């Protein structure tokens, strides 16, 4: 089998300007296992992130946080980069504020 | 803790 | 109220790149705390909350002698299922093994698990009755008689009603501070204009904990699951949990609608709407 990688970007508080936060991408629900995922700044990826344990769920479908400390401002664009087999091309999901 | 019972094989 | 207990291992074969990728996980409820990945550098389980920092070396050491273990035998059965469909020795597979036991509020068996997979899909898994196995394919009817043959039900069995129950006591009381603590969801609600005809609000909840909750919607008190939008409860990334859920509605009557949070740290389900 061969599941897509669902993907939410976020933060782990509410944003505000100036205020130091984590910046989240949580990847979801996707088989096999590996899988590439990068936080982008203003399209340039982002050194130094972080990922939890793999583990997966009732339907043995993988899940994955990666996350690292950014700083949010009012011009900086984030995003996070995705890539897997399952994809045609590496997705990029910009966050949403 | 894990499970210590020790593994079959398959 | 109750509880669990999970343990997550998956094994990836990497042909020419070395002995496959061994990681497991140890939850309670919906918290690691334990964790072994083959590719760290300490080849030893790892904290990964404050409350199990307390246990011995010796606990760290029988941990990790167990699980390693374990992953030496998902490299023989790795081989031996590829055997089973005739596989490439250069394709990449992947060996999954769920399993734990459920406690009511009062500490003792509810129910016990485990279930094996490969390759994303169903091979075997052990009944409810923690005594007769389930197969999905032919050749996961070979390990069946092999594990009735060597009755390997009775010894997970007794490790399910037994060893697993008992830690997961030790486990709730010397990390309440963490576990059995419920944070109610801190929520509000968003308007996001659409057109000048229809407008989206959203329910926010965040920084809950555990991560079961229920956000619905309503339009003067009758159920609305048209025109909504859940996404999958997502991690903060501090032991917290985080949910939204949208609707589409006309503007002008932002105000019939009203959205309902169900959360076990709730006393009465919260009911919120646009002023």
């Amino acid at each position: 089998i061969q599941r897509t990688p669902k993907i939410q970007v976020y933060s782990r508080h509410p944003a505000e300007n100036g205020k130091s936060n984590f910046l989240n991408c949580y990847v979801s629900g996707f088989h096999p296992s590996d899988i590439e995922v990068d936080l982008l700044k203003n399209g340039e990826r982002i050194e130094k992130v972080e990922h939890s344990d793999l583990s997966f769920s009732k339907d043995w479908s993988f899940y994955l946080l990666y996350y690292t400390e950014f700083t949010p401002t009012e011009k900086d664009e984030y995003a996070c980069r995705v890539n897997h087999v399952t994809l045609s091309q590496p997705k990029i999901v910009k966050w949403d504020r | 803790v894990v499970v210590g019972a020790c593994g079959v094989g398959k | 109220g109750s509880h669990s207990m999970r343990y997550f291992y998956t094994s990836v074969s990497r042909p020419g790149r070395g002995e496959p990728r061994f990681i497991a996980v140890g939850y309670v409820d919906d918290t690691q705390f334990v964790r072994f990945d083959s590719d760290a550098a300490s080849q030893r389980m790892e904290p990964r909350a404050p409350w199990i920092e307390q246990e011995g070396p010796e606990y760290w050491d029988q941990e990790t002698r167990n699980v390693k273990a374990q992953s030496q035998t998902d490299r023989v059965d790795l081989g031996t299922l590829r055997g089973y469909y005739n596989q490439s020795e250069d394709g990449s597979h992947t060996i999954q093994i769920m399993y734990g036991c459920d406690v009511g509020p009062d500490g003792r068996f509810l129910r016990g698990y485990r279930q094996d997979a490969y390759d994303g899909k169903d091979y075997i898994a052990l009944n409810e009755d923690l005594r007769s196995w389930t197969a999905a394919d032919m050749a996961a009817q070979i390990t069946k008689r092999k594990w009735e043959a060597a009755h390997a039900a009775e010894q997970q069995r007794a490790y399910l009603e037994g060893r697993c129950v008992e830690w997961l006591r030790r486990y709730l009381e010397n990390g309440k501070e963490t576990l059995q603590r419920t944070d109610p969801p801190k929520t509000h609600m968003t308007h996001h204009p659409i057109s000048d005809h229809e407008a989206t609000l959203r329910c926010w909840a965040l920084g809950f904990y555990p991560a079961e909750i229920t956000l619905t919607w309503q339009r003067d008190g009758e159920d609305q699951t048209q025109d909504t939008e859940l996404v999958e409860t997502r991690p903060a990334g501090d032991g917290t949990f985080q949910k939204w859920a949208a609707v589409v509605v006309p503007s002008g009557e932002e105000q019939r609608y009203t959205c309902h949070v169900q959360h076990e740290g709730l006393p009465k389900p919260l009911t919120l709407r646009w002023e």
